RNA sequence: CGGCCCCCUGGACGAAGACUGACGCUCAGGUGCGAAAGCGUGGGGAGCAAACAGGAUUAGAUACCCUGGUAGUCCACGCCGUAAACGAUGUCGACUUGGAGGUUGUGCCCUUGAGGCGUGGCUUCCGGAGCUAACGCGUUAAGUCGACCGCCUGGGGAGUAC
RNA sequence: AGGAUAAGUGCAUUAUGUUUAUGUGGUGAUUUGCCCUUCUGUAGCCA
């Protein structure tokens, strides 16, 4: 049933600053948070807190410049089945970099700058508008 | 086609206004017309169309009088 | 177990009938563990449409819970019984054994508003007045 | 001060009704209903009211001009009290479409009106037959009724003043694209949105509307007052 | 819905001596005791079809939990399919 | 004061009469014009549970001979 | 899917105690199964009716309209499940301001609107974000997306041919 | 033996509209608009 959860992810983002609402809540995953790591310091999100013992659940805060948002959308590129590669010398521009390709290589997930600068590829995960 | 329902004080004419409420009504009502198994449930029962027209015919006196066109 | 609300009205003439039959249909009900929970005879009341003809019929409900199983022969008996000119008995959901809608106006019919006569009487002996055949 | 939160709730004790519609963006300032009458939530209405008022006395040194819309048959007599003078302006005979967008059309028929009435006193188109004559006294009378309050505002005013929105949407509407700072007191089927300050209300009640225009009034006016004097005496330096 | 007296029975034999009736081995057995009966039923009453439905639901249940049993424990499973005596 | 719980005039404006009982008349009657059928539920103001179950106990009732069944049978 | 009732039995909604723990999603193939009539024989036939006769109608009248009137309609098993197989949504699933109706588990109310609040329910109106060419949808999407299957590539001729 | 009584809001040919055969084709009110309209018009434009 539940069979991407990172589509999930950014689909509750999206309700999230379309509908004007100030935080979105959800069950917590390392992946969910490993995003949202390169979103909160690239301030694509604008931070995030994760607690619950029993299971994990992360509370996050949406992007905005005033108070109300002036990012369109958030998409997933590789998903289930079709999985999308990028090399080091092919990793994505996203609005002439004004964007973010958030990038899961080898040594964890960064942003499209930090592979960049390390000259690693891998898996481009979910780009913004 | 007196009505059943008993009129108050028994006359040669009956009352037949003040007499019926739910006669005919599905029964007699579709009279020489071709009859049909479960269409009545689409057919007939327009209790939710008539509720609106209760309710609007309600509902203008008093917005006539606030629009200010009484 | 599950509760089957019967009430049935019988024949003037053909009365004196029921009083043997209801001792065995009762040894049915609790000789498969059910209970008979109040077991009300309404007296002679006038029928308004005449049901297997004669305007008039004997009034009694039983109130029973049997199992599933006996309750189907025991239907099926009562209907082509000759005795019996209707039943109908009630579905399980929500049911109620107690708190009648009509338990004044059973009194009422007990104490004032009956026959007093032999036919009448029968009608008590199949009621809750149960006179009743050795088994 | 604490007075304006005092005054909210002797106002807003009617709660409104409207039956149990109401409108879902409303809903942080509404207490769930009592027997199919809504019921409105007053503890989270009474910081807005204060505020608003605060607003209005800073205001008063900006202006020129208000204009009072929303109004209706029970509530035009509580504008006129409200207005007091011709800084402030109010329709109370029912505002007309496009009166801002078009104002221009609306100047133009207030130059028939102080022609056609210096004109009847004078006794002037009487003559001829009682037709010609009648078909403008009528209109003078439809004009004198709708403009009276209103007749010597020279340009699109300064704020916007609602008291109700329930007809009158389309004042707020072209206000806004003007570039107006927008003042609203909306009712229980109106929507918060898009306004500049906002009190949440209801239209029920002529106890309640009468106390939300006596309290509007005082901040922009006796801000004002004080404002006139004042500006002389800024103005003087120049000319020294 | 099962019979008071079964279900008990079934408790007793089947899944853990927790005597619980959430584990596969369990509902595999209250599942069956269910599809039994309906298949005396299902010698007639042949276009009894929004009942069949259910029969469906049923087997296609059995056969998943069964598959689950033998990617879980081989013990529990070559017990279960010998002790509830399951196809022919 | 607290769990007066169907005093009078209390739970909806229109009371329910039965639930799915048929055995008393006068509570059938209650529904039951002089030409001896049921008005329509919208006209009473009655509660739907009430009545849905009333369609069963009404049927009931006049296959019992409760209640005439027909309107020959004035 | 509509008289009312019993036997056999499915599927759904609530609630406590409690349990197993992705056992999940979709589905080529597939087996199973009908609104209606069609359809093989048995049972059954009251009424109505394609056809068939005749009237009536009239650019002439097979259509229009009427009277007579059969198979058909009705039950049981059996044969390919046909169409307008739908919110004028493929499926299911995850997320998204709500209010109220229709109407239902259940705690509480002066148990004071088919009522309210508390906490679940389907089902539906209303309208805010988004989406549409337009109607329309709107928290049960036709929004935000998710996976997988079915299927289209101008009309006519052809939903037939093969 | 009615525990069924002129009521239960009791109201609208009880929505459903109720007869009359046909008659060919096309046809009307003006750019060449130029592919172009502006980083001094201005805190040059902009995040």
């Amino acid at each position: 049933s539940m069979q991407d959860p990172i589509a999930d992810m950014l689909t509750r983002i999206r309700n999230g600053q379309a509908a004007n609402k100030a935080a979105v809540t959800m069950p917590s995953s390392k992946l969910k948070v490993a995003i949202a790591n390169v979103l909160k310091e690239e301030g694509f999100i604008e931070d995030f807190k994760v607690e619950g013992d029993t299971k994990p659940e992360l509370e996050l805060t949406l992007k905005y410049f005033q108070g109300k948002a002036v990012v369109e959308s958030i998409q997933r590129v590789s998903r289930p089945g079709l999985r999308i590669y990028k090399r080091k010398d092919e990793l994505p521009k996203v609005m002439a970099g004004l964007g973010i390709a958030v990038v899961s290589t080898s040594k964890g997930v960064m942003t499209d700058r930090a592979a960049r600068q390390a000259g690693l590829g891998g898996e481009i995960i979910c780009y913004v508008a | 086609p007196v009505i059943k329902v008993r009129e108050n004080e028994p006359f040669d004419v009956a009352l037949r206004r003040f007499k019926r409420s739910c006669e005919k009504a599905g029964v007699l009502a579709e009279v020489r017309r071709r009859e049909f198994y479960e269409k009545p449930t689409t057919e007939r029962k327009r209790a939710k169309a008539s509720a609106v027209k209760r309710h609007a015919k309600k509902l203008a006196r008093e917005n006539a009088r606030r629009t200010r066109l009484y | 177990m599950r509760h089957y609300e019967i009430v049935f009205m019988v024949h003037p003439d053909q009365s004196e009938q029921v009083p043997g039959m209801i001792e065995r249909y009762t040894a049915a009900i609790t000789g498969a563990e059910g209970k008979i929970h109040r077991l009300e005879d309404w007296g002679r009341r006038q029928l308004a449409y005449p049901i297997n003809k004669l305007h008039k019929a004997h009034y009694v409900l039983m109130n029973v819970e049997a199992p599933q199983e006996v309750i189907d022969e025991l239907e099926t008996t009562f209907r082509f019984n000759d005795a019996v000119i209707r039943s109908m008995v009630m579905r399980t959901k929500h049911a109620v054994t107690e708190a009648s809608p009509m338990v004044k106006a059973k009194d009422e019919r007990r104490e004032r508003r009956d026959d007093f006569a032999n036919e009448t009487a029968d009608d008590a002996e199949a009621g809750d007045s149960e006179e009743e055949e050795e088994e | 001060a604490t007075v304006s939160m005092r005054d909210m709730l002797k106002a807003g004790v009617h709660f409104g009704h409207q039956t149990r519609y109401w409108n879902p963006k409303m809903k942080p300032f509404i207490f769930g209903a009592r027997n199919k009458v809504h019921i409105i939530n007053l503890e989270k209405t009474v910081p807005m009211f204060n505020e608003a008022l605060a607003e209005l006395n800073k205001i008063a040194s900006r202006k020129g001009k208000i204009l009072f819309v929303g109004t209706k048959r029970a509530a035009s007599e509580a504008v006129k009290d409200a207005a007091l003078s011709c800084d402030q302006f109010f329709v109370n005979h029912r505002w007309l479409g496009g009166m801002l967008t078009n104002w221009k059309t609306v100047r133009q028929s207030i130059k028939r009106l102080k022609d056609l009435e210096t004109q009847s006193q004078d006794g002037t188109f009487d003559k001829l037959t009682k037709k010609e004559a009648l078909m403008r006294t009528r209109e003078l009378e439809k004009l004198e009724n709708s403009l009276g309050g209103i007749k010597d505002m020279g340009g699109l005013p300064d704020a916007l003043f609602v008291i109700d929105a329930d007809h009158e949407h389309i004042a707020i509407k072209e206000a806004n694209n003007l570039g107006i700072p927008v003042f609203a007191i909306v009712d229980t089927n109106s929507d918060p949105d898009g306004v500049d300050f906002v009190i949440p209300g209801n239209d029920d009640a002529i106890r309640a509307v009468t106390l939300y225009l006596g309290a509007v009034a005082a901040t922009v006016r006796e801000g004002r007052s004080q404002d006139l004097a004042s500006q002389a005496e800024e103005s003087f330096v120049e000319a020294e | 819905s099962l019979s008071t007296e079964a279900t008990a029975k079934i408790v007793s034999e089947f899944g853990r001596d927790a005597n619980d009736t959430g584990s596969t081995e369990v509902q595999v057995a209250l599942l069956t005791a269910q599809i039994n009966h309906l298949q005396g039923h299902f010698a007639e009453h042949k276009k009894d079809h929004h009942s069949r439905r259910g029969l469906l639901r049923m087997v296609s249940q059995r056969r998943k939990l069964l598959d689950y049993l033998k990617r879980k424990d081989v013990a529990r499973y070559t017990r279960l399919i010998e002790r509830l005596g399951l196809r022919r | 004061a607290r769990y007066f719980r169907r005093r009078k005039f209390c739970r909806f404006t229109a009371e329910g009469v039965q639930e799915i009982d048929y055995k008393d008349i006068a509570t059938l009657k209650n529904y039951i014009t002089e030409s001896g059928k049921i008005v329509p539920s919208r006209i009473t103001g009655t509660r739907a549970k009430y009545q849905r179950q009333l369609a069963r106990a009404i049927k009931r009732a006049r296959y019992l001979s409760l209640l005439p069944y027909t309107d020959r049978h004035q």
